[PDB]
């Protein structure tokens, strides 16, 4: 399974949240640094950049050794554009997919978008999407947290605006792993 | 296209503010505005123009309306700055009495205060400026070694701060700090 971590690097999360977000990275990927199990990372804002990419991977594994130059950018938020970047310039078997793997997608962010995207472009991509802000409360504003959703509403999106508030999703985040 | 004001701003912590993220679009799909701040909005008359209320500010934050227009996503920044005055100012304790002609250090530490390249720290025995420096660090180190010789004999020293909001419309916000009392 090639899973993607697709955290978001927007201004309105406080300067904090934004490593309180790679503590959960870690809380799932060096957790479960088992063979068979390959990641990725996109910080999206304003614009979109791989964090870190395959070939680089699983060359010096360790959440330690991939986030050697991150610069918290804080501008907006383009959730959209931001998976429809994990589908067209990340998942190329270039960079370093195995074809025979479940491609998830992990996406980190308050739940607030600055545009309105689709993300039909990779429909079929399992996704995971994370809120940690103050944003996320009323139906009226906050209802995009739906958008990406997959299969009723279980464990996809619940209070967790706060993802350490959850053990190692290893076990767990195997759904079909 | 986009635009914003007030473009400036200086502010309390926990103060509010409110803010218009406008465009001028022939029809905009999207407006918003990107802060850490909590945000409340406004009115609904209007399309092309909408306020919202940053609250509860503590740091200089920045927040930025953004716009998805036909055209493209434009951005207008605004600069939320935030005052305050510093926890404790007080100088370091010597006892009351002491030997003339003694070049003993007078110590004064001031804790917080912003912005800070606005307030200055002054040492002084009485009414006359013994030292004028610019809080450095936390707490402000700020140092100056008195005599004791003739404006010596049962003085009262002390250290007071002076954060200049002046040059933009505010007052002076200084505090004075409990006084030395100095016999021989
Ligand atoms: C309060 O802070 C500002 C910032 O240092 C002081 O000076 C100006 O600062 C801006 C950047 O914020 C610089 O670009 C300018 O060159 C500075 N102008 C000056 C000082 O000539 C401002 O003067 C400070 N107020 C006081 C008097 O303490
Ligand atoms: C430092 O000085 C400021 C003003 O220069 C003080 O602010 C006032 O503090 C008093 C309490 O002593 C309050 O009752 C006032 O309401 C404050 N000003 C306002 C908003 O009217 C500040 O308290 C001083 N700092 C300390 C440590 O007392
Ligand atoms: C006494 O004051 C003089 C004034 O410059 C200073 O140079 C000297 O170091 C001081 N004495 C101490 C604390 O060593
Ligand atoms: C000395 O300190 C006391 C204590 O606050 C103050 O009341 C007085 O005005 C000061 N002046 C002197 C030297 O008496
Ligand atoms: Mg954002």
């Amino acid at each position: 399974v090639d899973l993607v971590f697709l955290f978001d690097g927007s201004m309105s999360l406080q300067p904090d949240e934004f490593q309180k977000i790679l503590d959960f990275m870690k809380d799932v990927m060096k957790k479960c640094s088992n063979t068979s199990y390959q990641f990725a990372a996109v910080q999206f804002s304003t614009s979109y950049k791989t964090e870190f990419d395959f070939s680089d991977y699983v060359k010096r594994k360790d959440p330690d050794a991939l986030l050697k130059h991150v610069k918290h950018m804080l501008l907006l938020t383009n959730t959209f554009g931001a998976i429809n970047y994990v589908a067209t310039e990340v998942f190329r078997e270039e960079l370093g997919a195995r074809p025979d793997a479940t491609k998830v997608l992990i996406i980190i962010t308050d739940g607030e978008a600055t545009d309105s995207g689709n993300i039909d472009a990779a429909k079929d991509i399992i996704r995971y999407i994370i809120g940690i802000g103050k944003h996320f409360q009323t139906k009226e504003s906050q209802e995009t947290l739906h958008k990406f959703a997959s299969k009723p509403a279980s464990e996809f999106v619940k209070i967790l605006d706060t993802f350490e508030k959850l053990k190692d999703l290893c076990t767990e985040l195997q759904k079909k792993i | 296209q986009t635009s914003v004001s007030p473009s400036k701003v200086i502010l309390p912590r926990g103060g509010s503010v409110l803010v218009t993220c406008s465009t001028s679009c022939d029809q905009p799909k999207l407006l918003g505005i990107e802060t850490p701040l909590p945000k409340k909005e406004l009115l609904l008359p209007g399309n092309n123009r909408k306020v919202y209320e940053l609250s509860n500010v503590q740091e200089d934050s920045q927040p930025m309306c953004y716009s998805n227009c036909p055209d493209g996503q434009s951005t207008a920044k605004t600069f939320l700055t935030v005052y305050w005055t510093p926890e404790r100012v007080e100088l370091a304790p010597l006892p009351s009495w002491q030997p003339v002609g003694k070049n003993l250090t007078l110590r004064c530490q001031v804790e917080g205060g912003a912005p800070r390249a606005n307030l200055t720290v002054v040492l002084l025995r009485g009414e006359k400026e013994l030292k004028r420096e610019p809080a450095v660090g936390e707490p402000a180190e700020v140092t100056t070694t008195v005599l004791v010789r003739r404006d010596h004999h049962g003085a009262n020293f002390s250290c007071r701060t002076e954060l200049d909001l002046r040059p933009q419309g505010l007052e002076l916000f200084e505090n004075t700090s409990a006084p030395y009392q100095l016999q021989t």
